[PDB]
């Protein structure tokens, strides 16, 4: 019966409460008391790329930490130089409604998706000089709200079917599909030996996917609202969730709780886009309020922020090296923070 | 033959105009109701300058021309303002270079505001009739359509002071402006009138279009009450002065200087009201004011 | 550098061919579309001419694009934020849904659940400017539907006769009491004409207005 | 809905039987981490403009 | 991909001729085109460029206001108009694509070029090796000089290699030092700095035998250097 396994299911969700606080030795504000802070982190908009005529809705480094991409709604997808803010590349898309990037790891390809329900693969290295579409991933129901490259035939996608997926490029299938989550999927990050990936839905709640087997290992919730942004601790122990409750929340993946909160009484809008940095002692979140907080990551102390932009902060990332951080915005314009 | 030999003296006794070495009850009241319209012109251009500058809000084309109606009034009232403290006896201490430094301050001042005010007739017809909602806007064309109002404004204002005036012909030149000369001001009142009738004929056309398009489908009321106040402001306040300066430049004995000193006080009226019937409608602008 | 010179080059190649296409698509009009399932957008769409679907059709040298956004069957809350800076939001509803019900909830009327979503378009925090033309269809169907069966059923108060022409207005006075920003935004509303071709006549006189009433207001003259 | 109640079941019960190690000790990898890596981080100790690619 | 050329054959000096060269397979419209043109009996010499949509036309010095380049992107087409030909402009014009872009392969394919025979502040990029015997099987090691420092300010030395299999057309091989071209096997690597460059294969074959060439592109007018044949 229904009831049977309920008041068991209910349980179970004990003995897992039951647990975590029985590991809940010591709160990481305790044990972080006696870290000397960060220091009033001042960064400063070094290059300002312009050109996009809509809003910016996503964009994704490349791993030579100098090129990047960027998509909005005007249909196009730009691959920008950083360093001398010219454009290399100006991929026009079939579908206007875009809200999502990846640059593979090897920068041969770059793939975008979005209301269309089709993950695009574009093909950057071709013998014929002019960026040709390869392939179009489409088996999602709903809208695709995040993709990340594992390698240049795998591609891990999320969407809005309550279902993440992972494709093989060359056949065009999904090689594997996670299900469990009980809200829409909003934002996956993949850990740095691109055997895990952490994926944030509507249900306000994070699960932890095993990208061979296919099966979630652990489930962390804690958040009150939707989660926006994830993205792992460099060392991939460990993981951040940006959600509308304008908290950023810093959980850990062996001991499967949660450790910090990033709230601050004078945020009430919702967190857009979170990312680390290269050391992870800091957390930049980029919030609707139209700015960008930078948070001290071990201590939970706003020391910093990077207000340029006029309108909200869709999207930001940091370079593989941490020389830079840019974040986008509604505003067209993509800022490299350094 | 050229006199810039003949002092001030000569000119305004070759003319019918008289000195008025001594100060008049018409001459102490004239000075009170200007002092009282330049410090009101200079004040009001400063808060619609202020705030069109202090508020992201206004950083587009249309209000980028408001704030040069702005600063162009006000630099109506600071000649008007100096015009002032040189009348009545002051006259007396004028030279020819200062007096035509005087009348140049007025001819530029005025002239730049009549620009601006025809400019802004452009800008909205242009804004009226185009058929896109957002139209991602350049400031390039409210610059450039600046810089020509000011350039029209300078070279009107310096022609006379060099080249376009009676120190050569004594006997063909005005009887209010003893040394500018009819042809200057034929021109310079032609140039206003046909100012006006471009205004009149833009604002004409807006209403019309608004009126069959959006009438086919109360915004009517609103347009044609902004309407007929930009273009009232601007027939009250200059008709008095274009038929006087016409009637200078062509008929004799016609009795024209009585009215002078009010008619230009009315003039300079007009640049005081600019920054209120420009400012007016706009409920949030309007309420910026603090 | 001379690679480096015509670098700039291509950068420069790439901007002016993204300006000829910003300003090509500013020509074009968006229109979102949305309403019921039954409500007779697949007939709108017919007279004009998975995922997000796109059409494309042209009248009077205007372009109009209407996105048909009914099929994707997720959270509109995450998603309805792309639509910002449409010129319009066509809705339609059925007339002749006032007597029924959906298939799937027990007693909750049709044309009730119409008002439901019209509520949350009208009055959502991204549409706070856009004008809504609202297609009420069926109009044939529901003067059939009218004469035989009461207006009660649906609307527990109701002073008027079972006549087509106080019973729709009732409805579409009705649904245009949902805006509370009166002065905002104009509700366009039309009843489905067949043969004269109408319809799409309509869209044009209606996307004119928005237009031209907003023109207004840039240039300050309003 | 009675797949639904099954399959969740066998979810939470694998998700319970796994190691979970102290907070106390995970607390201290990310501080000691973060301190390993901290001089090679660009951000968090502003490099002079002599290396900075910006 | 393929890049074919028309015109060239036999013409008395002081005529006008005109070279034709066909794009197909590729897209034109985007490529910075060049002339490349080589002497019966001597190595490559840079003639002519255009930039993509026409925006920049460079010249080399003995043809500079002699030769009229110009592109047709619609037709796939480019075009080079010659006046007044002289005795010394008996070559071989190749006809190459180049495109900038960050991380780009200029000079990465190459025409077959057309036969033309009339009847009758310069980089010196410098290699004093010539008909070099080698065997299959060996490493060989080719070196090249310039006059000047090819390391740019951001770190990239525009040299570029080059290779002609008997009777082909040039192949490149190395688009800038320290890189490797699409399409050729990693036996090929070179390693320089400043004005000292080499070229070094590790095993070769009876398929690369040849002439190399070295190319600067620091600043026009891009001067090639001599021949390296290896023998064989
Ligand atoms: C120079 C022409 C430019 C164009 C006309 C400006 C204008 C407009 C409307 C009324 C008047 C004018 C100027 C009239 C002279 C200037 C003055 O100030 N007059 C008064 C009249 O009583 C004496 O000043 P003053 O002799 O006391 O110094």
């Amino acid at each position: 019966e229904l009831d049977q396994l309920r008041q068991e299911a209910e349980q179970l969700k004990n003995q897992i409460r039951d647990a975590r606080k029985a590991c809940a030795d010591a709160t990481l504000s305790q044990i972080t008391n006696n870290i000397d802070p960060v220091g009033r982190i001042q960064m400063r908009t070094r290059r300002t790329l312009r050109g996009h005529l809509a809003k910016i809705y996503a964009m994704h480094w490349g791993t030579d930490s100098r090129l990047l991409v960027s998509a909005s709604q005007d249909g196009k997808l730009i691959i920008w130089d950083s360093y001398t803010t010219n454009k290399v590349h100006a991929i026009p898309l079939r579908s206007s409604w875009v809200m999502t990037c990846a640059y593979a790891p090897s920068g041969n390809y770059v793939a975008c998706g979005g209301l269309d329900n089709i993950c695009s693969i574009y093909n950057l290295k071709t013998r014929e000089g002019n960026v040709r579409v390869s392939r179009e991933l489409a088996g999602h129901t709903g809208y695709l709200s995040c993709c990340r490259f594992l390698d240049d035939n795998q591609i891990v996608t999320s969407s809005g079917d309550t279902t993440c997926a992972l494709w093989d490029i060359e056949t065009g299938q999904q090689t594997t599909t996670f299900t469990g989550h009980t809200g829409d999927v909003m934002s996956l990050s993949l850990a740095p030996d691109t055997r895990l990936f952490v994926s944030g839905a509507c249900d306000a709640s994070a699960k932890l996917w095993d990208v061979r087997e296919g099966m979630c290992r652990q489930t962390f919730t804690g958040h009150e609202s939707d989660i926006n942004a994830i993205c792992f601790f460099p060392n991939g122990n460990a993981f951040a969730t940006g959600s509308d409750d304008a908290t950023c929340r810093l959980f850990d993946l062996r001991a499967d709780q949660e450790l910090m909160t990033y709230s601050h009484d004078n945020i009430i809008c919702g967190i857009t886009s979170v990312s680390f940095s290269k050391s992870g002692r800091l957390l930049l979140a980029g919030y609707d309020d139209f700015n960008c907080n930078v948070w001290d990551a071990l201590k939970a102390d706003r020391a910093g922020v990077l207000a340029g932009h006029d309108n909200r902060v869709s999207c930001l990332g940091v370079t593989d090296d941490g020389m830079a951080v840019a974040t986008g915005s509604w505003d067209s314009f993509l800022k490299i923070w350094n | 033959q050229c006199f810039y030999n003949e002092s001030i003296a000569f000119f305004y006794n070759r003319s019918g105009k008289h000195l008025a070495t001594e100060w008049n009850t018409v001459s102490k009241l004239v000075m009170g109701l200007g002092i009282t319209v330049c410090i009101f012109i200079m004040l009001a251009n400063l808060l619609v300058m202020v705030a069109i500058y202090v508020n992201r809000r206004f950083h587009f084309p249309i209000y980028y021309l408001m704030a040069n109606l702005a600063a162009a009034d006000f630099f109506a009232g600071l000649a008007y303002f100096y015009l002032m403290f040189n009348t009545g006896p002051n006259t007396r201490r004028l030279t020819v270079s200062t007096w035509l430094l005087r009348q140049g301050l007025i001819d530029t001042s005025l002239t730049a505001s009549v620009a601006n005010l025809l400019a802004i007739a452009i800008e909205r017809h242009i804004t009226v009739f185009r058929m896109q909602l957002h139209t991602r806007m350049s400031n390039r064309r409210v610059v450039v359509v600046i810089v020509v109002i000011w350039t029209m404004a300078i070279v009107m204002g310096a022609i006379p002071s060099v080249g376009w005036n009676c120190i050569c012909d004594i006997e063909n030149c005005s009887n209010m402006a003893p040394l500018y000369s009819d042809s200057y001001l034929v021109f310079w009142a032609i140039f206003n009138l046909v100012t006006f009738v471009v205004m009149v004929v833009l604002y004409a056309h807006i209403f019309g279009y608004v009126r069959q398009r959006t009438m086919r489908m109360d915004t009517m009321m609103s347009l044609l009450k902004t309407v007929v106040i930009v273009l009232g402001a601007f027939i009250i306040c200059w008709t008095p002065g274009l038929v006087l300066l016409l009637l200078d430049v062509c008929c004799p004995q016609c009795d024209v200087l009585a009215y002078e000193k009010f008619f230009l006080l009315l003039a300079e009226f007009n640049s005081a009201m600019n920054p209120i019937i420009y400012s007016y409608r706009d409920k949030e602008m309007s309420a910026t004011f603090r | 550098s001379a690679e480096d010179k015509a670098a700039v080059e291509r950068s420069k190649m790439i901007d002016r061919n993204l300006r000829e296409d910003g300003e090509k698509a500013a020509r074009e009009v968006k229109l979102l579309l949305l309403g019921a399932g039954e409500s007779g957008k697949s007939t709108i769409v017919k007279q004009m001419k998975t995922g997000i679907v796109e059409t494309h059709f042209t009248f009077k040298d205007l372009h109009f694009k209407m996105f048909d956004v009914g099929g994707q069957r997720s959270e509109r809350k995450k998603w309805i934020h792309c639509f910002e800076g449409v010129t319009a939001i066509i809705f339609c509803v059925a007339l002749s849904d006032y007597d029924l019900v959906l298939a799937e909830d027990e007693e909750m009327n049709r044309m009730h659940e119409s008002m439901k979503l019209f509520d949350s378009i009208c009055n959502n925090k991204w549409f706070t400017d856009t004008s809504i033309i609202l297609f009420l269809n069926k109009k044939d169907l529901f003067e059939e539907k009218i004469k035989k069966s009461p207006l009660t059923i649906c609307y527990p108060e109701y002073a008027g006769s079972n006549t087509y022409e106080e019973a729709a207005a009732y409805i579409q006075c009705q649904f245009e009491d949902l805006n509370k920003r009166k002065d905002t935004k104009e509700i366009y509303t039309h009843f489905t004409c067949a043969t004269d071709t109408k319809n799409v006549q309509f869209v044009f006189d209606a996307v004119t207005d928005v237009i031209i009433k907003n023109n207004l207001k840039d240039c300050g003259l309003f | 809905s009675i797949a639904q109640a099954r399959k969740l079941v066998e979810q939470l019960k694998m998700e319970a039987n796994i190691d979970r190690i102290k907070v106390s000790k995970a607390a201290a990898d990310l501080m000691a981490y973060c301190e390993a890596h901290a001089k090679e981080d660009p951000l968090l100790t502003p490099v002079p403009a002599s290396e900075n690619p910006f | 991909v393929q890049l074919v050329e028309s015109g060239g054959g036999l013409v008395q000096p002081g005529g006008s001729r005109k070279l034709s060269c066909s794009a197909s397979g590729f897209a034109f419209s985007s490529f910075g085109m060049h002339w490349v043109r080589q002497a019966p009996e001597k190595g490559l010499e840079w003639v002519a460029y255009i930039s993509s949509g026409s925006g920049t036309i460079y010249y080399a010095d003995t043809v500079k206001g002699r030769f009229t380049i110009s592109r047709d992107d619609p037709k796939n087409t480019l075009f080079l108009q010659m006046t007044s030909l002289r005795s010394e402009d008996t070559a071989m014009y190749y006809c190459v694509r180049s495109i900038y872009y960050y991380g780009s392969s200029p000079f990465d394919f190459w025409g077959q070029g057309t036969t033309l025979t009339v009847s009758s502040s310069d980089i010196v990029m410098t290699q004093a090796t010539s008909s070099v015997p080698v065997t299959p099987g060996e490493s060989v090691s080719i070196s090249c000089r310039s006059s000047k420092s090819l390391l740019h300010s951001n770190g990239n030395t525009y040299l570029y290699w080059f290779l002609q299999r008997p009777g082909q057309s040039p192949q490149l091989l190395i688009y800038r030092m320290s890189n490797l071209a699409s399409g050729v096997p990693d036996r090929f690597s070179g390693s320089g700095s400043g004005t000292a460059f080499t070229l070094t294969i590790s095993r070769l074959e009876a398929e690369d035998v040849g002439v190399y060439y070295c190319m600067q592109h620091l600043e026009y007018p891009l001067t090639f250097g001599a021949g390296t044949k290896l023998e064989l």
